């Protein structure tokens, strides 16, 4: 099961909400940063999922804060992947489109990553954000993030 | 008075106070640089570690508020909490409270950009809303600014 990144923008219309949607999908977050009307992470909750699919939306009420496109969705719509983090700790949290429940969580602390069509890559001795500059670099199935 | 304080964050900013990695992606790192430029005695080690040093050796306030009060007279506030994993650790200064109980920090992170700041973001903001209200605020006895 493959994932795609989602971009998450601002919208038009409703003053702090940013998010992206495809066909399955669509995910929103609020800004509620006094100082920053483009921030790169979302702290407060809800996560807004939309199931277009059904026509049902859902809320996500707690989690760590989200990171502006760190949000991926899956080929059949069915899982939406995203990064989380606070302080120096990180994960990768795999939720369920229809529900908002948690389905899979990982935690890849102290590790670059990347996510794309091939997988999942993490990396150490890292000299950059990218995981291309890590000494070791890991590839993990992304399997138990979404399954059917 | 925090300026001292405050050219400390910037000035620390860039350096590496480890190896080849930079402080920007270290918390650690940053926290002991800045305690360099100010002369101020930081415990050696990881995340985790500071956090012990300063639980043992520094007095430790009771609210981020507190710690902004304290951080607004020159002194050298740091907020800390431990992690399974690798904890974290931020220079508190002076300014508004984020949702009027997180105080404005600086720190770096290898959770990557996103969990830096540049005293844009309160620690509210570089931990989530769980480790938010666990944070253990210390603070050294002498006011680093004069």
């Amino acid at each position: 099961c493959t994932f795609t990144q989602l971009e998450i923008v601002p919208q038009f219309g409703s003053p702090n909400m940013f998010g992206g949607e495809d066909e399955h999908v669509r995910v929103m977050f609020s800004n509620e940063d006094p100082n920053d009307d483009n921030p790169d992470a979302f702290p407060e909750p809800p996560v807004y999922l939309a199931d277009r699919d059904s026509g049902n939306d859902c809320r996500i009420e707690d989690g760590g804060i989200w990171s502006r496109g760190g949000v991926f969705l899956s080929q059949d719509g069915r899982r939406v992947l995203m990064h989380e983090f606070s302080g120096s700790s990180a994960e990768l949290v795999s939720y369920d489109s229809a529900t908002c429940k948690v389905v899979h969580r990982e935690d890849i602390s102290g590790q670059r990553w990347a996510v794309d069509k091939d997988g999942l890559r993490l990396g150490q001795k890292c000299s950059g954000e990218s995981v291309d500059s890590c000494a070791k670099i890991v590839k993990r199935s992304l399997a138990p993030f979404c399954q059917t | 008075l925090d300026q001292c304080i405050v050219n400390a964050c910037k000035n620390s900013w860039d350096k590496s106070y480890l190896a080849g990695t930079p402080n920007k992606d270290n918390c650690s790192g940053f926290v002991q640089s800045v305690a360099a430029e100010l002369g101020v005695p930081m415990p050696r080690g990881n995340a985790n570690a500071m956090v012990d040093g300063l639980e043992q050796s520094w007095t430790k306030l009771a609210s981020g508020a507190e710690a902004a009060q304290k951080a607004a007279q020159g002194f050298l506030v740091i907020a800390g909490l431990k992690g399974r994993t690798y904890g974290h650790v931020a220079v508190v200064i002076s300014g508004p409270l984020y949702r009027q109980k997180y105080p404005m920090c600086w720190c770096g992170s290898i959770a990557g950009a996103v969990g830096q700041s540049q005293g844009l973001k309160s620690v509210g903001q570089v931990w989530n809303r769980t480790d938010r209200d666990r944070l253990n605020y210390y603070v050294y006895s002498l006011a680093s600014c004069s």
